[PDB]
């Protein structure tokens, strides 16, 4: 039962080096060609280096040249894109996939099966648990959150008592700050009845940060 | 099996019997001869052994006829000796340059031939790409 | 190097519509171009592989067409699920196979709905420290056209507030705007009247949440 | 330096051990034989300096039996450092012909290398050509 | 017949010219030298055989001026005969060695032959086939 | 002439530098030693010629101290003398044999090249073939 | 302007051997390619051997293999058939022709120009001149002519008179004997009153043995 | 290693006819077929090349047809000088690459005529040497078929006489048949009334020159 693994992303200041690997499960990468194709984060798809390991060939992307290496080991299965003079710009999400190699008719399917990708954070930027403060509501219709505020690198993930307050929750994309760390606030709109009545803390788990946190919404 | 050692202490040993016919056939034709001290075997020990090497003393040698053709038999084996030597002293030396050799034109080969087969590869890679171009897309 | 240009970045349709995107190639690829339609999150999903045929597992509602160098994708009968980013790729070149395009992201046009303003104090706890930060929300709307603009004690501020949508909603398809104004303690206490000005499509009245710091 | 001085000024080292070893045993074996001068060391040094060579004057020489032993010992050395100047030079010599050899290879192989996978580039070339002429003239 | 035989069978005979030059010139004007031995040419033979091989005894040798000019000559020959000697030997063994690497050739080149080759084969072998896929496939 | 007589006639003519310090040095230095007949240099010439290539003799030799130093350094250059002529008997042998692996090495590898070359141009014929069954045949 | 020139064809015992060559000359046979097609005498066309003197080709027919060896030299502009085991069905009329290489489109013309064939001819039996005899007329509607009667090897001319007498004339084709040499008679049909009044000759050139012949002819 | 067979052998048939001549290859030529057509005597001459197009200097009434592995050189309007030998042959294969077929040898069909005699002597300097040669000729007539026999005093001659026939002509398209009857001097004195048998196609009675020795 074919499906691929991409392993290895992570966080690295600038113009460092790292390796992701495709772990394959369901084919000889023998035969077969491998792609890595990364996406930008929230911007659209890229291909990056491909590795055709039964022909003795590698193809790469003219974004870049000298500094990746997608090379291949078969005793093993996978392929593995190297990442050496990392950019600021190389922050993505990296995906690999498969397209059979030029052999019957199944070259023409092209990229079949992809993994679900690795997250590659290259920024100067330090690793940090996140600070959430509380934002109280104020007056049937109430609308009151979170802010996990000063964070990274991606990602957090924002939910309201373990699953309990899914509803009218608005949790938003982080966006990136002139400071290097990540800030996003989750909000949700509530009866005004619950405000005394019922209780809202918001969960928080950053995962990079080794850190998690709740906080209670008082208003 | 060695055969440098079949061939260097085989020669050598050969060696031994130009030194074993040289104070023993012409010590015992220099047993009367007018100045013979040659005379002993024990003695004339010394004499075979300043002949092959050629050192050449003085303080025991012939006088005689069949004593002398039984010395340069002598000093002819000194000489095939000291090339057998030789011959093991470059037997093991270019037996590590032997190890040269075989490691640099081994590695240099074995290495271009594949940069060839790389460049094959090359065509196959091609030939099944044109295929594909083919056939599978005229039906 | 084969190049590619979709068309268009992005549409607005209803279910049930007829949708068809356009992909115009650089150069000579014969048949070599592929579909991916991907679903926020996930990784892309293979639609049509020879620009003719389809994967072993599409619907049938997705069709693929060729006029030599432009090709085109197309949903008759526009389902509720089939809301995502669309990637026309093509495997021709000799470079590698890959090269996609810019993507046609389809999302969907419902009626106009409401969508509310709140505003929200900086924490006093976030002013234990150096910064503060006041923060607008628009709730649940639709044309994500928003224009909120900050404003304090009625003056304009420019460059500091940054904006984030949410992305449509599975059931009311409305975006959320949130805009956020950040400002360092001094300056936050150097004034007094923190506004939110916000303008939009279904805005008969601008409205203007806002408060005074410490009331 | 590599296994050259060790192997050169490793022997002749070895071969002063045969130059201790002829004027001192072959010297104190001759300190009382019917017509000893090789009694002394100081005066009978002049013995293994004709012995290894083998020049052979005879103005310092041994009449005893275990003097002969130790005698035999000396003009062994004498050879097997000829042999080993031999080596050492040849060594000279020959590290400038694996030098020439370094020359001819980098050109041998470079001519094989820039002008060869120059092929490949061509290879290619003509590929592109049909690739180009099947979908240039078909679609 | 052989320039191997009229090389060695031919310079080993004008060796027995320095020879009969050596116990026949240098005997003669020793005939009359203070301390000469080498007075007779049959007895005097002892004398270019010492010198040769530079083995030098001393029961037979010259101290006149014309006597040892024509005994400087007989020495040099002995290392004239010592070389081509050496050179005869290292002749055969690597002429053994020349033919080990003769079967190192061939069995080097008869890889590089056939198994060679047999990529031409090929090389045809797929170029047919497209020459087919095309028209086996349109007319 | 030549530099093999500027390497070989050179260094013959150094070899008389080293035959007349012998009979020069040595001779002079023994001039009054307890068995001096060595006295006179013209006498003591047929000194330097038994060194050089170990002959020895016995009719000349020191017992002094500083005669005997510079008497090791006459017999050291003998064999110096003998290398470099076993040095340049394989200086223009081998320059035979080197006109042997130019002519041979040559002759394989263009052979080889140009064996490698038709089998480009065995390419050449069939693309350009395959090139004339393609839009030729469809316009 | 274009044409191609065989020579060397002759006479040869069994087993021996020839040298054809096909002096070109309209073309660089640089990048032409050389045919050599024989007709048997008297059968059908046979193709022997080619040569593409641009790639660096040579073709036999699996009809000679050791036998022949065509060859080319570009310096001096001819191709040479060479052939060497003759055997007695080698005899012939040996053309060359030429067929544009693989290169543009010109290939696809066949053999587009050939030229006129030198005549080999194998066999053990040795050169021979024949004589010939007169065929006197008799009685406006003649018929005279010549014989050309023992002669070997073909074949030979019978032209009238320096080109005198050229309609009315029928020289038959040659037909060999139970001995072994040729047979051959011109007839000639002429007025009556041209008997006496015009004369009547035939030329006779055997030239493979040397012979040169004039013959008039009287009633 | 391709084969290839003609069809057919040859024909008959008249000026201004329509000829079709068939070529059947041993494997898939594609189409590098080509048309000789060879006039006895000279080389043969470049008619149809792609088995499609005609040489640039070709009657318009050669046509070039074919089905995958069967050409057909067709001649619509067959004039009076095509009166030659064709050779089909193809240029595809990798031996190579000519093979030619069998030939078609296309004579023409006309009316049957009948043999016009004439006899000759044996020469006189054919007497001086040691045999007698007597022939008779036929001049131009058409259907080759013709029997000659021979006559020493009216006995029938057999097996010395040897026939050989010229090839139709260009313009009168007439065979012309020759007989030689040669015997030595000696057996060609030994009679005297030698005559020519001339039977034939077109000759209510057979013509029978003959003359008188001597005389």
């Amino acid at each position: 039962e074919v499906q691929l693994v991409e392993s290895g992303g992570g966080l690295v200041q600038p113009g460092g080096s790292l390796r992701l690997s495709c772990a394959a499960s369901g084919f000889n990468i023998s035969s077969y060609s491998i792609h890595w194709v990364r996406q930008a984060p929230g911007k659209g798809l890229e291909w990056v280096a491909s590795i055709s390991s039964y022909y003795s060939s590698t193809y790469y992307a003219d974004s870049v040249k000298g500094r990746f290496t997608i090379s291949a080991d078969t005793s093993k299965n996978t392929a593995y894109l190297q990442m050496n003079s990392l950019r600021a710009e190389d922050t993505a999400v990296y995906y690999c996939a498969r397209q059979p190699s030029y052999h019957m008719y199944s070259w023409w399917v092209a990229l079949d099966y992809w993994g679900q990708g690795t997250l590659v954070t290259v920024s100067s930027a330090s690793t940090k648990g996140p600070s959430v403060f509380p934002l109280a509501p104020s007056s049937g219709t109430a609308a009151l959150g979170c802010l996990v505020k000063d964070y990274f690198p991606e990602p957090v993930t924002v939910s309201w008592n373990s699953g309990a307050l899914t509803s009218g929750v608005h949790t938003f994309p982080a966006v990136l700050q002139s400071s290097g760390l990540y800030s996003l606030s989750s909000v949700v709109t509530v009866p005004s009845s619950s405000l005394g009545t019922q209780t809202y803390i918001c969960n928080v788990n950053h995962k990079p940060s080794n850190t998690k946190v709740d906080k209670k919404v008082e208003p | 099996s060695a055969l440098q050692w079949r061939a260097a202490g085989a020669a050598t040993v050969l060696l031994v019997i130009v030194l074993l016919a040289g104070s023993y056939l012409a010590v015992l034709a220099e047993r009367g001869a007018p100045g013979a001290q040659l005379i002993t075997y024990p003695r004339a020990l010394w004499w075979s052994v300043e002949t092959a090497t050629t050192v050449g003393y003085g303080d025991l040698y012939p006088v005689t006829l069949w004593g002398r053709l039984v010395a340069v038999v002598v000093m002819v084996a000194g000489i095939t000796s000291f090339g057998l030597v030789t011959a093991a002293l470059a037997t093991w030396f270019v037996g590590q340059e032997q190890q040269q050799q075989q490691q640099f034109v081994r590695h240099s080969e074995k290495a271009a031939e594949e940069a060839y087969t790389r460049t094959t590869r090359a065509l196959h890679e091609r030939f099944d790409r044109l295929e594909r171009m083919l056939d599978d897309n005229r039906r | 190097d084969i190049q590619m240009t979709q068309s268009p970045s992005s549409l607005s349709a209803s279910v049930g519509d007829r949708v068809t995107i356009t992909c115009r190639a650089s150069q000579d690829v014969n048949t070599a171009v592929a579909w991916y339609q991907q679903k926020p999150g996930k990784a892309p999903k293979l639609l049509i592989y020879s620009a003719s045929f389809l994967e072993s597992g599409v619907p049938s509602r997705f069709s693929g067409s060729r006029s030599g160098t432009d090709f085109t994708l197309t949903i008759s009968s526009l389902q509720p699920e089939d809301f995502a980013t669309y990637y026309c790729q093509q495997y021709y070149s000799y470079s590698a196979p890959v090269t996609f395009g810019q993507g046609t992201k389809v999302e969907i046009k419902r009626t106009v709905a409401a969508p509310s303003v709140f505003i929200f104090p900086p924490s006093d706890e976030q002013l234990k420290s150096g910064t503060a930060s006041v923060v607008c929300l628009l709730n649940n709307f639709y044309p994500r056209e928003a224009k909120v603009q900050w404003k304090v004690d009625n003056a304009l501020q420019s460059g500091n507030s940054q904006e984030s949508v949410t992305e449509q909603d599975s059931k009311d398809s409305t975006y959320s705007l949130s805009s956020t104004l950040t400002l360092s303690k001094a300056d936050y206490e150097k004034h007094k009247v923190y506004a939110c000005e916000v303008t939009h499509q279904g805005l008969s009245s601008p409205v203007t949440k806002s408060f005074n710091r410490g009331e």
